[PDB]
């Protein structure tokens, strides 16, 4: 049971996403990133959303940025409710996967609200998002924060002082410093290692540099500090969330340049350029102008990126997808040299992969 | 006597709930259904290979410390007797060699697992 | 004591569907014993419940009918029997029946 | 809600924490199901003039 | 809520009433109305056998006092 | 007659047996297996209508192809449809496991898993809601029900 | 009427085995916050007969690369060996009342590994030859173990004798003397029935389903039903160890009724304990029971062949 | 602006040597573990019981595709292919022609509900209201094509869901 | 050796329960009272007949009834 090489075999998922966007507008190649990292959808959308927004030379409203940050936050309390309770369900504790489930379909419940689906919204658009809160979804997002905090406390009380925990995570999957830089790992991948890296920190993105929280780094690099560090992160996510209900703005929740979002319908059966752009975004789109860009935000699992070509058309000439697992999954051939098949099941744990964004 | 009735018994509706579990459904026997599971895909090469042992000093030990509850194991009955300083002091003997045994064990890295 | 009172709580769940047989009906037909507010019933039969002291998911019930447009509904109750006037309601979508 | 006295204080025991503050099944204090018609805001290039869109 | 597991460990529970219980009142059926003779040393089996010899009806539960003799 | 009422409650209760026993397999593919773990989520809860997970084929009933069915892993789940005992059922949830779906004209998406596994109870979404996976699995149980397979061999 | 005796024995502890399936996914079901069975029958109760008539008429699928005269021989084995370690168990009078029927125990605990074990081999598959070696590794760890344990437990006892065992706590329950020896046996008791945090033969996450990855329905009830009744019979013999109760002559249905909610408790404690916590690797199960239980268990077996010596309470043999 | 997880030396006095080592032999974070798991045991269960209580839903909530009509009886759809434009999975057919009195009406207009991806698109393209994605998701079928909808049976569910259709409509329209 | 100990206690507590256990094991039934009653109860129990002795007229200390004054008796295990 020594485990002398592993090889994944992966492509079981790859469906061909990125040469499917190559023949279908921005707006139609937008629902692709929900199907991607499918536990960080609002997130995928995000980093496209800034792709295209960065190539288009504009830029979100502040209500429509500090909503895409809310629902980031949101996404990554998602995020890591599956990376932590995967992780104990593969260990053998599959007990705070039903009681974070409840948490996340609450959450799943937040997402119908805004946008219809509760898990594929296609709700950050380029150009911000697509349709402003519906009234009293702000206060239940406050009652839901408000009780979050004793899940997380009841989780961290099941598993964090627990010895047989401690058995399964401490001496596993160490990664050194130097050996995270030079695989590409990102996020929590570095910061089990102690590396002082976050993108929402040292590359700022909507309103990340106007909210206040904490990036938490570990000290061994193996699975026990890794586990930390999510945990942490949903309790600084609950921190970004309350900073982002106290301080939500007033306003529009589009660019208004109409070139770009489309109209209302209250005004695009008025008027008659709203008609015409309304008729030519959701026939034709927007024309983005020729150029490449590598757009990488912190999504919950590392840095996501898209490196997005376009050639002057309302379509994308290439759009790759840099996604964290595929580089963490590269590394679980090192992790796993020296452990055992009950270990490197807590490796494929803390190494939080989605093989949706690692095949596309 | 009610012994081998007892054990015949438990035998014979433990091979009663078999002959029951074959004889009664329907069965559609094809050569892929009887075939090895490995995961969806085929298992490259036969199980019949060796499986090394890693834990193979704590399995021969295994043998030698079940031994020692063959000897230590009339202690209840050995209490009964009227040499009892005696019974006492190799009684105490036996389970510290024991130890001394498993002290042997643990301080040259027998315990411990290879590779 | 407060244990007495869940007793009389459960007698009074007995009594509250129109005694023990149909106590025993919602029982074998819904899994599920409590007395609601009977809101509303459809053009087919469908009784429809609220209980605001529920948390939100148990709030608002229906039991079926048992039988709707020829079907013998008495244990092959289906999710699609709603009507989409109580489909909103039933859902969640709205405070109003 | 309605788990009675002693059950709840037994379950307060056992988790060690204050329950009934912080409860994960939602009641009345959430959301109308059924919410007031809002005005939404207009953006900043709704006005009619000084709105050229070259500029 | 949690009580409605309560029926099911009691049936469990009946399950686990029946067999000792059974074998209680079978133990005070084809012994006479009282426990089985424990013959756990070859003294108590040479007791049980002489019972069996002096019951004269071929049962060990069969007994007989000071009726028996003169 | 008198053996039509002995299939037919023989019947009954096979199909009573099969429908309130149902265990599926752990099987996910894509984003549906998200929502068929919120179909197994405490708010759904599976496990109360006799659905629980075993994890090998050979110890489980129903395979819910969950999720995109890729060309490189369509004999993966034809092995494990094979390696299922019968009665076996298959249970499609999502539209790319139904028809192809999103990654419809894709080259390695098999355009829904008909192609290569019988399919009984087809789930439309993308995903459908646990909500929705549950209706297509109480739908798999009516279907369960009303099998007749001792009154046509008594029949036949 | 002996006969009678022994299927009034044995079929309810079937029959406690199958309503121990809806205990199990019930329990489960509310620790873990949402509701266990409770469609099938009235809140559950005709779920177990659901899931015995449903593996009895699936198709039973004997392997191509299978050993069958082992393959069918080792549920077998199993089942008959779940039944037979329930004859010296006083409740409180046995079946069959054995002058050593601890070691009656012991020995047919050691026999049950072949179960598992013929059946992983047999079934010539990965997964199953990987769960029938972590078996062995399972059993060389707690078999080490189990023996001084006991040992150590019945030199407070006299003798090998588990009806002896209850008139041994007529004055205080044995957990109370030998509380170390009580908490290491549970743990010895978890690892012994393959139960969590000890699965690691039917390591679901690990393995797909271990030993058992081959048997479909039909063959692999007898697994199941014989792991749920060696839980039965274990919490049954450990309540017998350190819980035992008040024994009636004229009255045994008080002794019945007080360990039979006693033996209850342990097996909601199982399923309890199963609701908690993750699964050892199964190196750290070999460097517990070696190297954390042993020489805790050799200093407790000194301390209780030399402390009735040291306070003139060596109880009788007879 | 970041924190150290585990970096807590443990203190090494008497006291606490002595409460770590009561931990070790006498288990205190298990039992704390038990406890906390006994005390999700004694809760209410948030188990609805479906089919009986229906998961919550909003008015934006997208499932079964349905064309309306007018308060008149007349169809809205005309004919202007922007719900097939705009349709990331190319799900929808459409052809047309002039019907008996001239209107721009549809022939053929067909939704594969085994390649719709369920993202609303259609029904914020269309400038008429005429798709739209409606409130009901238990339409499962036991056969494939059976999700290949054309015109006749997105009519009919249009006229079957169209008494709360216009109600999330009606709920929602001021947010588009 | 006190450094020593809490440091050991501070590492491997189980082995210090280990040796403090298997340490009074050994010492503490040289320590007792009580040994010599319990050597004095093996050897009054009774297992075998005691068989008689043929009186051939000079044994005092050797009883002619069960009940005699003379003879071996048990009244320290009725006290105690
Ligand atoms: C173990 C011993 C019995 C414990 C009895 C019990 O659980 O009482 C619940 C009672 C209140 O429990 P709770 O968790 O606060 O739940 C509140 C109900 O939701 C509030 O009650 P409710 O509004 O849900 O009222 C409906 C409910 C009311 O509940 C009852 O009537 C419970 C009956 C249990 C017997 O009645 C039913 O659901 C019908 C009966 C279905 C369960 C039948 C169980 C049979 C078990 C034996 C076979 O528990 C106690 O008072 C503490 C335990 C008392 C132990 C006494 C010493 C032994
Ligand atoms: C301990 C718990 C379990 C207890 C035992 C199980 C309880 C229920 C016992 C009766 C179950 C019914 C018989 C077995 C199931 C047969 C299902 C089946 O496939 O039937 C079609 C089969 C075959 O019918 P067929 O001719 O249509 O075959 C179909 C297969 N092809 C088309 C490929 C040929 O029917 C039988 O084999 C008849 C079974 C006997 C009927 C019952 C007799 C009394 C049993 C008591
Ligand atoms: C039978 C009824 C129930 C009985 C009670 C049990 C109920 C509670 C069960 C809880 C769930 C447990 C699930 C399995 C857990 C498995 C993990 C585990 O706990 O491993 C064991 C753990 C292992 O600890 P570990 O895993 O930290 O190992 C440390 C290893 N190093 C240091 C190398 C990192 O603890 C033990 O081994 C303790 C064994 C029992 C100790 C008993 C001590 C008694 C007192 C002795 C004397 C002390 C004073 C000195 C002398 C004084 C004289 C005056
Ligand atoms: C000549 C005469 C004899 C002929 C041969 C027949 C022998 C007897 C066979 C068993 C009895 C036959 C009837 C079986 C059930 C038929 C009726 C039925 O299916 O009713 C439906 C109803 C459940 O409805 P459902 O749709 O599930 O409810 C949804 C919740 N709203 O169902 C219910 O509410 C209850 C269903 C009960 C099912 C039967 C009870 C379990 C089986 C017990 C006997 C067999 C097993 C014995 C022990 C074996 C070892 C464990
Ligand atoms: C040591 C103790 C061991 C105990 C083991 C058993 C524990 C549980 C006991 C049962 C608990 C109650 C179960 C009730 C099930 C539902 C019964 C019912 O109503 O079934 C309805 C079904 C269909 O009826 P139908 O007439 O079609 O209805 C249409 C109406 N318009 O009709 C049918 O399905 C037909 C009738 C079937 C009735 C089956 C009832 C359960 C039988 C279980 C077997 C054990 C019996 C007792 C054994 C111990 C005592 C001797
Ligand atoms: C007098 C009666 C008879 C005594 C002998 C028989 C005891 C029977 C009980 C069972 C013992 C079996 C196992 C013994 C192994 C001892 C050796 C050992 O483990 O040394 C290593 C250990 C440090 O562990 P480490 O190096 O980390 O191990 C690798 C895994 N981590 O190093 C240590 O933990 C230090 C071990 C030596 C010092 C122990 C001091 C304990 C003192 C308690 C009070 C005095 C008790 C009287 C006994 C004398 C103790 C010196
Ligand atoms: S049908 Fe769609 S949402 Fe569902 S698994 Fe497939 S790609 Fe993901
Ligand atoms: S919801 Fe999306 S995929 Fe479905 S028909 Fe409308 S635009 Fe096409
Ligand atoms: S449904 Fe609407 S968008 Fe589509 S062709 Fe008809 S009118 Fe145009």
């Amino acid at each position: 049971e020594m485990v002398r090489k592993c090889d994944p075999h992966i492509g079981l998922l790859h469906r061909g996403t990125e040469k499917l966007i190559e023949y279908k507008t921005y707006l139609q190649a937008l629902p692709y990133f929900d199907r991607l990292d499918y536990v960080s959808m609002m997130c995928n959308e995000q980093a496209y959303s800034l792709a295209v927004e960065k190539l288009l030379n504009i830029q979100p409203p502040p209500r429509a940025q500090w909503i895409r940050v809310l629902f980031g936050e949101i996404t990554r309390l998602l995020n890591h409710i599956m990376a932590v309770t995967t992780h104990a369900l593969d260990i053998g504790a599959m007990t705070p996967f039903f009681w974070m489930f409840e948490e996340r379909e609450k959450m799943f419940e937040f997402y119908e609200r805004v946008s219809g689906a509760r898990m594929h919204a296609a709700y950050v658009r380029p150009g911000g998002v697509h349709q402003d809160l519906p009234l009293g979804l702000m206060d239940d997002i406050y009652e839901f924060s408000k009780n979050f905090s004793l899940r997380i406390d009841e989780l961290e009380e099941m598993l964090t002082n627990n010895r047989i925990w401690r058995n399964r995570t401490v001496d596993i999957g160490v990664v050194t410093a130097e050996d995270a830089l030079n695989y590409g790992f990102s996020g929590v991948m570095l910061r089990g290692s102690g590396i002082q890296w976050d993108l929402r920190k040292t590359q700022p993105y909507d309103v990340y540099d106007q909210v206040e929280f904490d990036v938490p780094i570990g000290s061994r690099g193996d699975c026990y500090d890794r586990y930390l560090c999510r945990v942490e992160e949903m309790r600084q996510s609950i921190r970004i969330i309350s900073q982002c209900l106290n301080k939500m703005p007033p306003g529009e929740i589009k660019v208004d340049d109409a070139k770009v979002s489309p109209p209302k319908r209250a005004e695009m059966k008025t008027s008659m350029e709203s008609l015409i752009h309304h008729f030519k975004l959701y026939t034709e789109g927007y024309q983005v102008p020729p150029g490449a860009t590598y757009t990488a935000i912190e999504a919950p699992k590392g840095e996501f990126g898209v490196y997005l070509v376009s050639d002057g058309s309302s379509r994308p000439y290439r759009c790759k997808i840099k996604a964290p697992g595929f580089a963490h999954l590269a590394g679980l051939d090192k992790m796993s040299k020296g452990h055992m098949l009950a270990d490197v099941v807590a490796i494929i744990g803390t190494q939080d992969i989605v093989f949706g964004e690692v095949d596309r | 006597m009610n012994l081998m009735i007892t054990l015949l018994t438990n035998f014979t509706l433990a091979t009663l709930l078999v002959t029951i579990a074959f004889w009664l459904p329907q069965l559609n026997v094809y050569s892929e259904k009887t075939s090895p599971y490995e995961c969806g895909f085929d298992p490259m090469g036969s199980a019949r290979l060796p499986f090394s042992m890693k834990f193979f000093l704590v399995a021969i030990t295994f043998l030698l410390f079940d031994l020692e509850i063959a000897l230590l194991l009339p202690l209840p009955w050995a209490s009964q007797t009227t040499n009892l300083n005696t019974m006492l002091t190799m009684a105490l003997l036996l389970i510290f060699l024991l130890a001394v045994s498993l002290a042997y064990e643990w301080t040259q890295k027998g315990l411990e697992w290879t590779e | 004591m407060e244990l007495l009172q869940v007793l009389k709580r459960g007698l009074q769940q007995v009594s509250g569907h129109g005694g023990l047989r149909g106590y025993l009906r919602v029982l074998f037909r819904a899994n599920d014993v409590r007395v609601g507010t009977l809101v509303g019933e459809d053009k087919y039969g469908n009784k429809y419940y609220e209980d605001n002291k529920q948390f939100f998911g148990r709030h608002r019930w229906v039991i079926y009918t048992t039988e709707m447009n020829g079907k013998n509904t008495f244990w092959d109750v289906d999710g699609s029997m709603v009507p989409p006037e109580w489909h909103r309601w039933l859902h969640c979508m709205t405070d109003d029946p | 809600a309605s788990a009675t006295r002693l059950i709840q204080g037994l379950r307060n025991w056992a988790s060690g924490r204050d329950l009934q503050a912080k409860l994960q099944l939602r009641y009345q204090e959430i959301s109308k199901r059924t919410q007031p018609p809002p005005k939404l805001p207009v953006g900043p290039s709704h006005r009619l003039s000084n709105n050229y869109y070259c500029a | 809520m949690w009580f409605e597991v309560l029926p099911g460990i009691a049936v469990m529970g009946v399950c686990l009433f029946i067999p000792g219980m059974a074998t209680a009142r079978i133990h005070r059926f084809s012994n006479g109305g009282r426990e089985k003779r424990v013959a756990h040393y070859s003294y108590q089996w040479y007791l049980m056998e002489r019972d069996r010899r002096v019951s004269g009806v071929n049962r060990y539960y069969v007994s007989k006092g000071l009726e028996n003799i003169d | 007659s008198r053996g039509e009422y002995v299939v037919a409650k023989l019947d009954d209760l096979i199909n009573w047996a099969r429908r309130s026993s149902l265990w599926p397999m752990t099987f996910g593919l894509a984003c549906c297996a998200v929502e068929m773990m919120h179909m197994a989520a405490p708010r759904y809860d599976m496990d109360r209508f006799g659905v629980v997970f075993r994890a090998s084929p050979r110890q489980s009933d129903v395979m819910i192809v969950a999720g995109t069915l890729t060309n490189k892993m369509a004999p993966a789940l034809r092995k494990v449809y094979d390696q299922m005992p019968e009665p076996r059922y298959v249970v499609s949830m999502g539209s790319c496991a139904n028809g192809g779906g999103y990654y419809h004209y894709s080259y390695s998406v098999v355009r829904g898993c008909d192609r290569i596994v019988p399919v009984d109870i087809y789930v439309p979404g993308c995903p459908p809601t646990a909500e929705a996976l549950l209706y297509g699995i109480l739908q798999l149980q009516k279907k369960i029900k009303r099998e007749k397979r001792l009154r046509i061999w008594y029949r036949r | 009427m002996f006969m009678i005796n022994v299927l009034t024995l044995i079929i309810p502890i079937l029959l406690a085995v199958a309503f121990l399936t809806l205990v199990e996914r019930k329990v489960l079901g509310y620790m873990q916050f949402r509701k266990g069975p409770n469609v099938v029958g009235p809140y559950g109760l005709l779920q177990p007969i659901a899931d015995a008539i449903k593996l009895f008429i699936k198709e039973p699928l004997r392997p191509a690369t299978s050993s069958i005269s082992m393959f069918i021989l080792a549920p077998i084995l199993a089942l008959t060996l779940a039944l037979t370690m329930w004859i010296p168990l006083p409740m409180p009078y046995p079946l069959i009342n054995m002058n050593l029927g601890v070691l009656f125990m012991l020995a047919m605990s050691s026999l049950a590994v072949y179960s598992i074990l013929w059946s992983g081999w047999a079934s010539n598959s990965k997964y199953a030859l990987i769960g029938a070696l972590r078996a062995v590794a399972q059993t060389i760890s707690y078999e080490v173990t189990l023996a001084i344990i006991l040992l150590s437990v019945l030199l407070m006892n006299g003798s090998f004798t588990l009806s002896t065992l209850i008139i041994t706590q007529e004055q205080v329950w044995l957990i109370f003397p030998a509380w170390p020896l009580a908490m290491m046996w549970f743990i010895s008791t978890l690892a012994e029935t393959n139960r969590a945090p000890f699965d690691l033969t039917e390591g679901e996450s690990e393995l797909v389903s271990g030993f058992n990855v081959e048997y479909a329905a039909g063959p692999f009830a007898l697994f199941f039903m014989a792991e749920y009744a060696n839980i039965i019979m274990m919490n049954i013999f450990t309540t017998t160890l350190f819980l035992g109760a008040f024994h009636n002559p004229y009255m045994p249905e008080l002794y019945t009724i007080n360990f039979t909610i006693k033996s209850l408790l342990l097996s909601i404690t199982f399923l309890w304990i199963r609701a908690s916590y993750p699964r050892f690797r199964y190196d750290q199960l070999m460097h517990l029971l070696w190297k954390n239980f042993l020489p805790l268990t050799l200093a407790l077996c000194m301390w209780h062949v030399s402390l009735p010596i040291l306070l003139s309470s060596i109880p009788p043999q007879t | 602006t970041y924190k150290y997880v585990n970096l807590r030396e443990p203190s090494m006095d008497m006291k606490s040597v002595t409460d770590r080592a009561a931990q070790t032999l006498l288990w205190t974070e298990l039992i704390r573990g038990l406890g906390m798991t006994l005390s999700y045991l004694f809760r209410e269960p948030a188990t609805i019981n479906y089919p009986f209580e229906k998961g919550p839903l909003s008015p934006r909530f997208r499932g079964e595709h349905a064309l309306r009509r007018y308060p008149s009886g007349e169809e809205r759809c005309i004919a202007c292919k922007l719900c097939e434009a705009v349709c990331p999975a190319q799900a929808i057919t459409i052809e047309a022609e002039p019907r008996a009195d001239g209107s721009r009406r549809t022939t053929r207009y067909d939704i594969d509900m085994t390649k719709c991806i369920y993202c609303g698109f259609c029904q914020e393209a269309c400038p008429v209201d005429a798709i739209v994605e409606g409130p009901n998701f238990e339409f499962s079928t036991e056969t494939h094509e059976e999700l290949l909808y054309n015109k006749e049976k997105l009519l009919n569910n249009g006229d079957k869901w169209e008494a709360e259709i216009a109600a999330n409509i009606q709920a929602d329209y001021l947010y588009r | 050796v006190a450094a020593f100990l809490k440091n050991v206690w501070a590492k491997e507590p189980v082995l210090v329960a280990s040796f403090a256990i298997a340490g009074l094991a050994v010492i503490l039934p040289t320590l007792s009272p009580y040994t010599k009653y319990s050597l004095m109860i093996n050897r009054a129990t009774p297992y075998n007949y005691p068989v008689p002795l043929r009186d051939d007229g000079n044994m005092p200390d050797v009883p002619s009834h069960p009940q005699d004054p003379q003879g071996p008796s048990l009244e320290w295990l009725k006290r105690l």
